[PDB]
């Protein structure tokens, strides 16, 4: 996360680290979104341009975290994977469209001040908070500028920004399964998710029940906190039919 | 997921973190 | 730069 801060202790409580085993390192973020199920981006999890392929026994998840780098004895609760689903149209050859995967756990992890679901859109949640200049709130351990890693878990509030801005701002192809967020070069403020930053959650807080709801996962930029680029974001809400699917089948 | 998306340290107490105000006020 | 984990969680 770049010009962002220091999370507060349980700001982020669905927060996950996708770490592998050997070498023991940070991969990715990831989210709760129950006892059983973290969801994440696929990129995180296949990506064969880079050689990235993993299989569960490779990973485990770490749950509850602030610090991270250290282990955080008796707050964080450290979990196997039973299984990997990626969307079976991912597309990691042109441009991450429809960049999202789910893992589920091998034993359900015990909820604590500082290990708590999010929520998941439904449709009237997305169409009223998914506009324009709206702000969410994305979290992550990964670069603090593109040219580096932060202590804790860092926070940044973005905008929403209009669909043929982030068009313009690009030569990749968007799609309607992603949206942009970030600050433009004349309104002052600054911000971004960077390289280590990807899976983790874009969250808003509905005005309407006072409940925090995924909205985005961190997907793609070009460079970090440049100006007039912005980053790009799964949107959950369109995929939400093919998380269901897989939750109930399995 | 009845209790999603609620936490334990702020809306569980009606606590407020330090920026969540910016994110209400730009729900014009 | 990671703290070792504990070995439970590795086998
Ligand atoms: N910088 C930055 C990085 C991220 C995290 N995601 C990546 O690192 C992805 C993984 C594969 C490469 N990638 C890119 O973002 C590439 N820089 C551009 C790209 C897009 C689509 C297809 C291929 C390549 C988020 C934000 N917001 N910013
Ligand atoms: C990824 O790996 C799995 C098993 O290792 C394999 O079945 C699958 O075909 C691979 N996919 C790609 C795109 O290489
Ligand atoms: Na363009
Ligand atoms: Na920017």
């Amino acid at each position: 996360i770049v010009e962002g801060s220091d999370a507060e202790i349980g700001m982020s409580p669905w927060q996950v680290m996708l770490f592998r085993k050997s070498p023991q390192e940070l991969l990715c973020g990831a989210s709760l979104i129950s006892d059983r199920w973290v969801l994440t981006a696929a990129h995180c999890l296949l990506y064969p341009p880079w050689d990235k392929n993993f299989t569960e026994n490779d990973l485990l998840v770490r749950i509850g975290k602030h610090s991270r780098t250290r282990y955080e004895r008796n707050i964080e609760k450290i979990s196997m994977l039973e299984k990997i689903y990626i969307h079976p149209r991912y597309n990691w050859r042109e441009n991450l469209d429809r960049d999202i995967a789910l893992m589920k756990l091998k034993k359900p992890v015990a909820f604590s001040d500082y290990i708590h679901p999010v929520c998941l859109p439904d449709r009237e949640t997305a169409a009223s908070l998914l506009q324009a200049g709206y702000k969410g709130r994305v979290t992550g351990w990964g670069n603090l500028k593109e040219t580096g890693q932060p202590s804790v878990l860092q926070v940044v509030n973005l905008p929403i920004v209009e669909r043929p801005v982030c068009k313009d701002s690009t030569r990749i192809r968007i799609t309607d399964n992603m949206f942009c967020a970030g600050y433009k070069p004349d309104e002052g403020k600054r911000g971004d998710a960077c390289e280590g930053d990807s899976g983790g959650p874009f969250v808003m807080k509905s005005p309407f029940n006072n409940r925090w709801y995924q909205m985005g996962i961190v997907s793609w930029g070009e460079g970090c906190d440049r100006d007039g680029k912005y980053g790009f974001y799964t949107h959950v809400f369109r995929l939400k039919k093919w998380i269901q699917k897989v939750i109930d089948q399995f | 997921e009845a209790d999603c998306g609620l936490r334990p340290l702020f809306e569980k107490k009606s606590l407020e973190d330090k920026t969540e105000r910016e994110l209400l006020e730009s729900y014009i | 730069d990671f703290e070792e984990i504990p070995e439970e969680y590795l086998q």
